């Protein structure tokens, strides 16, 4: 991550340029793996029988 | 040479307020042809007799 000065403008603002440099990479396929379609609102009804 | 300011009246500033608003822009200028001043001389020859 750098920050650098660009300079003031004529409204006396001043500006800073922000810039974080990335990348990924996966080496082998087998290193990763996705499970997809999980759905995540569904609730069980459980029976009851209260005292 | 006795450079000088001829446009004192173009020197424009401004007096902010707490907003975003623009400021004005400025320089000095100086007269092109300025008054040189020279010396000028005093002078005179005194003669005094050898035998005085």
């Amino acid at each position: 991550l750098s920050v650098r000065f660009m300079g003031i403008n004529r409204n006396a603002i001043a500006s800073y340029l922000i810039s974080l440099y990335c990348s990924l990479a996966v080496l082998t396929d087998d290193a990763l793996a996705v499970l997809d379609d999980v759905e995540v609102d569904k609730y069980h009804d459980y029976p009851v029988n209260y005292k | 040479r006795l450079n000088r300011v001829n446009n004192t009246d173009d020197i424009q500033v401004a007096c902010t307020q707490r907003d975003e608003a623009t400021l004005p822009q400025t320089f000095v200028d100086y007269a092109p042809e300025p008054r040189e001043y020279f010396l000028n001389g005093v002078s005179t020859v005194l003669d005094v007799h050898t035998r005085v």
